[PDB]
């Protein structure tokens, strides 16, 4: 599963964040539970700590939307060659016409209002499936299990 | 080729067929049986939606498959619901 | 019905565009993960012709729409021939199924 | 570099890209292509000034940065009835309705 | 000591060039001899089909000046981890004053020339040794028997 | 601390002395015996000694930091003599 | 898909030549038939390169993407190996227009910014500042084999 | 049979008929329609560019159809200017 | 076995002597009997009309000295592709020191004297057995039944 | 590593092991970085080892091969050296 | 392309390539290598003249066309006695017999 | 002398150098022709180091002077194919080395 492996060989890594947004890093932990880290702000870039075979995720810190790092979901630090830093690129996916216009509308209402807006019903359970680190790890898995 | 979209008020979009084809219903107006004709007709979507549905095919046509950072797709408040609508009936 | 299903499934093989070059070999056999990772992470149900073959002989397909869900199924999952073997499958079935 | 455009006469609007290097006489061939009327029967504006067939599109103002995929730069076309062009006229989109109270 | 690795493994790359200049790719051949690649236009990025062990470097395709790779001289590719790709982030290293104004100069000032400007004849030299790839190669052979 | 660094015409440019310690020759000048807050440069005209201190500014800024770093302008005008007072500092 | 490399699953073995005075750049259109850049040839140096038969590739100056030529022609498709034997793409200086040469030399001795300091005629500063293009060119070509069908 | 190309400084070139042509201009000029005329006249280029012009069509002429290699035709800066003037009114 | 196949199928071909020699072509007929063909200069290349599978051969025009055509020894034009014409780069091998030696003596002192030189007699041998086309084309035949 | 050829009238000749090789004779005797030949000169050795440089570096290259030179002064005691290294 | 070279102090001869572009100092590196002599005990000349660490092959004057594989350029060297680093001293390489009248 | 044989052969395959990798991880199986057909095109007589294992077991090797002679041909027609410097090149060259070590002890102690 979404293991985040015990390696005791440090892996020095650089988040930089290229999407428009404040990126939220979320380490899987050993048991494989997100791990909410600091905040990065939009067009920053730090060197940081993480330790080879640990797995990685980044998301919108406000909306919780899913990001990319290194044009993929999931970041895993290889191990370092010749002391050189991995670099870890984080950057917005091009999300769906709809999913991006959820987005949109969600962040200018607030979700108790969501049923005052005169839209269809399933418009509104859209909007209410607010996206989730958890939901997202779930099928990440069963992507895994599908590659089986 | 390109292809033809029009709004309500009676606007024509000409965007590249592959730029349209995003669209699964519009995918689907086209490819099903000249054959695969130029025109397509929305009663419903008004063209300050349609024109932004445009722009989003030329911005997902771009971007997709671009290594480095892509930039955020805009959409102002006051188009936003209208957008969400057309969105869905377009699949794109 | 085997016999049928056999006609069909080997004419969209078998088919030849107007240049002489044969469209299935690109569907007849699937690569392999080490091959290309990028198809089967992209790519939810995976399946060639040589296992619709493999389905025909095992009797998996109950009707003649089973047998056609899952070759729409690969040719959604070149660019025209994903289509023309739609367009080739869907006049074969309609050839041997009622004639 | 790519320049993202609308090309917009009256009630027609095209979406198209071209190059900074390009010129404004190969994106009349282009409107040529779609709209079947020749390059000497187009006038192409930049806001309201007119674009001679010779200059490239960055020579025009047309950049990279101002004419990004979803925030395309708009170049105004008229055609010709006879011996005179018609006025350069962009029928305007239609306008959204007033914002719901919740936002 | 200083080469690629015949490897028969792929290792697909990203090559980012966040720096302002056109830079050329610089791939170390087995036998250790710099290959001239495509260059990479300012604020572009590629994905490039390299090998495990495959040492690359970066420069300025017109000066021949030294850039930086994750914030280091040489980019080796990790063997991809569950298909996702590796980063090549390329950047301006923060050049001396001096080195800076060489460059300016040197860009300005045919070569024949630099004897015509009315400075220290030690700048005459500066000037004259433009950066290489093979000098910096040598130099990168002597600070690795040096960290052995 | 804040240094004070005087041109020939006799401009006063007061920089962090963090910044200014990037001119090796400048460390030199105040870690010795001297008899500081000022030095004096009697060859550096101000439109240089000013242009050296925004080179300590971006320096200092962009060192030590990661993703991207933009270039060092120079024009034409000041860069031999800009070349000649950066060879005169160590950087 | 008119100008492109084919899948032909069959690999060739192939000699780049460089015998143009020019470092070159070998451009491999890929299937959907875009211009793929590849390593540069030295002036007056070969190498041996894995291909595949049916592949189309296309030769330029790597600094100025003036146009070259392979075999006296402007593709080259290597053939099926006939008993191991390598394929040999030989690269040459195509015999420019005189005007097309001025405007390389000029090109290379003046900043684009100063094209304009010229006193030459307008059109001539245009095709000055139109640098040789691959793709203009391979839209030519298209043209060019639309004329001969 | 030769062709007089005359330079406005008023040197005179005899090149070959075939060599001259090579350049579209010159045809047009060359090809009353009853026969052939051997001078022309070029008011606007001097003798320095109009004897490079031909070196060109000596060039021209012997390397185009060559099968192993070409040389680059070298242009001098001193000259490069007038000659891209001289080629493109010329055509050659 | 070594010999042109009748094929009805042109096949234009661009002979380049880049070998300091003056190059005789040397195209097997169908019986696989050597027929040499017009010579050429150093430094020279024509356009010659041949046939898709006619087996061709290049040697020193004066010694009988083999020479290579795209790196093997012999030459056999492909299908023309497009019409474009394929291309025969002929070339001097790398001669061992004693063969290289041997052309240069050979090129030097009449036959009748090789017998004045204070040599060794299996010298003597070596020299006289000039180079030659159906001795090459023996040795070749066996090389071939050796690879079968 | 390197290997050293010494000629008759006693000078050294330093060049790479694998362009030695080349010659089967000195394969042989290798088969120990010295080899002395008593009946071989300097100019000849020299030349041989040059010949050495030339092979290593032109064999397996496909644009063009230049031309070995051997001046006639020196043609016949190379025929001799040659014939003898297996070279 | 790369320079081929014979470096020859008094009877010694060492044969070797380096780079077109590759610096004089890399050469002694290599004669360091072979001789077991360190770079500041050795000084390495063309014809007449010491060539010094910093110079680029091609500067001092080899290229391709002067440092072919079987015409090396001659670079002299000169080794040090521990009061003075030695004059340069090359041994000449033995003459060939007058030409055969049989090769005229 | 099959017992010998084996000790000298499996000494030079599990030989790892100072920095812990194996050598003839590369050398362990040839490559097949559709892969690389340029090796068969230079190297006239291709072996490799279970194409020896093969010969070990068939007894065409009749003493451990025979054994050497194909074991130096595989190294030495990998040092022609490859480049001079190359990761390969310089393996065979020490493959060469310690096969030459390995038979000296096991044959003479
Ligand atoms: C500024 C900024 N901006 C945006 S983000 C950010 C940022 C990012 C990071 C940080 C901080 C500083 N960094 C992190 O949070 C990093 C990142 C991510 O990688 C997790 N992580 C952590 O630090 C975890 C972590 C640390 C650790 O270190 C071990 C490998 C090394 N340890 C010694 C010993 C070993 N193990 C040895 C056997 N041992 C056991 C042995 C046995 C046993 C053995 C034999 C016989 C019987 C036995 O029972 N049994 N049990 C064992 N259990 C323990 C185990 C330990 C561990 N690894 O992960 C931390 C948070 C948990 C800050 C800002
Ligand atoms: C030093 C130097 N200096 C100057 S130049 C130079 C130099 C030059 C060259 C090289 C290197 C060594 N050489 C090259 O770069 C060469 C050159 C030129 O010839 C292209 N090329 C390449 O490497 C491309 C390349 C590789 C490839 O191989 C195919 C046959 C095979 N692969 C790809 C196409 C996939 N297809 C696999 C099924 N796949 C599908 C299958 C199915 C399917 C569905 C249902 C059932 C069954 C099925 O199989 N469905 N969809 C599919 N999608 C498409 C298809 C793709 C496999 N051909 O070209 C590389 C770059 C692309 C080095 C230096
Ligand atoms: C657009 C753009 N913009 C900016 S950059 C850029 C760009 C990016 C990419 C390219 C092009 C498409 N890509 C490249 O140029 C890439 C990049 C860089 O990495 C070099 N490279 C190359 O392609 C080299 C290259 C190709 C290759 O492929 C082997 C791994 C696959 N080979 C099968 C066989 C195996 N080896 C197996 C043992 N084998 C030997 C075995 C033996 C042996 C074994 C047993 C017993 C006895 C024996 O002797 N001996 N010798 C052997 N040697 C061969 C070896 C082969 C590997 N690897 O590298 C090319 C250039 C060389 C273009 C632009």
């Amino acid at each position: 599963v979404l293991r985040s492996v015990n390696s005791r060989e440090p892996s020095q890594v650089i988040f930089c964040n290229r999407s428009p947004r404040v990126v939220l890093p979320v380490w899987l932990n050993f048991d494989g539970e997100p791990q909410p880290y600091p905040t990065l702000p939009p067009g920053t870039g730090r060197r940081i700590h993480s330790y080879r075979g640990h797995l990685w995720l980044f998301r919108d810190a406000g909306t919780h939307d899913g990001l990319l790092v290194n044009q993929t979901e999931l970041f895993v630090p290889s191990l370092n060659v010749d002391g050189q830093p991995i670099f870890a690129n984080i950057t917005l996916p091009v999300y769906t016409l709809k999913e991006r216009c959820l987005q949109v509308v969600r962040s200018l209402v607030k979700p108790e209002n969501y049923r005052r807006l005169d839209i269809v019903r399933s418009l509104y359970e859209d909007l209410e499936d607010h996206p989730n680190v958890q939901k997202d790890l779930e099928r990440l898995t069963q992507e895994r299990i599908a590659h089986q | 080729m390109y292809v033809k979209l029009i709004s309500s008020d009676g606007h024509e979009f000409i965007v590249k067929r592959e730029h349209a084809l995003t669209s699964g219903t519009i995918k689907a107006m086209l490819s099903g049986p000249e054959n695969e004709t130029n025109e397509v007709n929305f009663r419903e979507i008004p063209s300050h939606v349609l024109s932004k549905v445009c722009m989003y095919f030329t911005y997902k046509v771009r971007y997709t498959n671009s290594s480095t950072e892509i930039p955020e797709f805009p959409i102002a408040p006051e188009i936003a619901l209208e957008l969400l609508m057309a969105a869905n009936f377009l699949d794109c | 019905l085997t016999k049928q299903m056999n006609a069909i499934i080997d004419t969209v093989i078998n088919y030849k565009d107007s240049s002489g070059r044969q469209l299935s070999e690109v569907f007849i056999q699937l690569p392999s993960r080490k091959e290309l990772p990028e198809y089967y992470e992209l790519i939810r149900k995976p399946v060639d012709f040589k296992k619709i073959k493999e389905r025909i002989r095992n009797h998996k397909y109950r009707s003649l729409g089973d047998l056609e869900k899952d070759v729409m199924l690969l040719c959604h999952n070149i660019y025209e021939d994903s289509i023309v073997l739609q367009s080739v499958f869907k006049s074969a079935r309609q050839k041997i199924a009622k004639e | 570099m790519d320049v993202f455009l609308m090309i917009r006469r009256h009630k027609t609007t095209i979406f198209t890209d071209a190059k900074e290097s390009s010129t404004v006489f190969e994106l009349k061939r282009i409107v040529e292509g779609i709209l079947k009327r020749p390059p000497d029967e187009q006038r192409l504006y930049k806001d309201d000034q007119l674009l001679d067939d010779g200059k490239t599109l960055g020579e025009c103002g047309f950049t990279s940065q101002t004419a990004r995929p979803q925030a395309p730069a708009t170049v105004g076309l008229a055609f010709r009835a006879d011996d005179t062009f018609e006025a350069l006229c962009i029928e305007p989109f239609s306008s959204p309705p007033e914002l719901p109270d919740v936002m």
